[PDB]
């Protein structure tokens, strides 16, 4: 079980490492506006409902 | 029937006939009962009356909350614009009238901007 674990921890270290610093950088602005659009009375959350992964527009609301 | 109580409103006419002229007198909108609401009242109270008797004979033998809101509110703005449309208006009063039609119209704004006039809710 030990041996399992550790490669699938393995796998997930390898997965977060692996980006480029563009993709970094991007994912840290996707954190960001999750943080900034947990308030849901915002205008914008009246005009669409965001992608949860990447806070883009992804339907109207 | 309202009656002249005093010998002022009876235009300082002296007798008792014009009292009593007055109380046996028709509802006529070129005398003494003009702009008058009575005549609707009589026709309120007809027209229940009739209504009864209909009724009575055989027995013997989010989205509307939200337009419900708007609706409310832009009666009363238009409550507000019946009086201007009874004066004859000068260009200021057009210009204070066109600031109150500006505030509407960026009340409908946003809410055609926001999605509101949208029914899909
Ligand atoms: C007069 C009698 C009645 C008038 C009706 C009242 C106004 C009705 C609302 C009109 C709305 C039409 C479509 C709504 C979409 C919209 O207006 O917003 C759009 C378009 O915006 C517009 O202005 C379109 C014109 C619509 C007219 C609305 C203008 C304001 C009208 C109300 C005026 C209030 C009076 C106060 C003074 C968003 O603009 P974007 O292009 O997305 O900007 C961001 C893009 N960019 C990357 C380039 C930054």
């Amino acid at each position: 079980s030990s041996a399992n674990n550790y490669d699938l921890l393995g796998q997930q270290h390898k997965f977060e490492n692996s980006k480029v610093f563009e993709e970094m950088l991007v994912e840290e602005e996707i954190a960001k506006d999750r943080e900034l659009l947990e308030d849901k009375n915002l205008a914008v959350h009246q005009l669409y409902i965001f992608d949860p992964q990447t806070q883009l527009a992804a339907r109207p609301r | 029937l309202y009656n002249a109580m005093t010998p002022a409103q009876r235009y300082f006419v002296e007798g008792e006939h014009v009292v009593q002229a007055e109380a046996n007198r028709d509802i006529l909108f070129t005398q003494l009962d003009s702009n008058s609401y009575l005549p609707v009242l009589h026709y309120v109270l007809v027209g229940t009356a009739l209504g009864v008797v209909f009724l009575v004979l055989p027995l013997l033998i989010v989205s509307f909350y939200i337009v419900s809101i708007m609706y409310l509110l832009f009666d009363i703005e238009v409550v507000y614009l019946i009086p201007y449309v009874m004066t004859n208006a000068t260009e200021y009063m057009y210009w204070v009238m066109q600031t109150f039609v500006a505030i509407l119209v960026g009340g409908f704004f946003y809410e055609w901007r926001m999605g509101a006039l949208e029914w899909r809710e």
